[PDB]
């Protein structure tokens, strides 16, 4: 469930991270071993992104 | 506070 919304942009540094822009919706967000990051789907891709750059949806 | 990404691993 929990799809989140971007509030601050970010540019994927690491191969596995996403590039996100404010206002966008990330789907199927899942928590990971790593602290402070979340896994999601965007523009047909899954990647990690900072849990402190968005907000849950509900 | 313009967010900062917590470093990895």
């Amino acid at each position: 469930m929990v799809d989140y919304i971007v509030e601050y942009d970010y540019d994927a540094v690491h191969d596995d991270e996403l590039t996100i822009r404010v206002g966008e919706i990330i789907r199927n967000v899942k928590k990971l071993q790593e602290e402070g990051w979340l896994e999601g789907e965007l523009n047909g891709r899954r990647g990690m992104f900072p849990d402190n750059f968005v907000k849950e949806i509900k | 506070g313009p967010p900062l990404p917590r470093p990895r691993v």
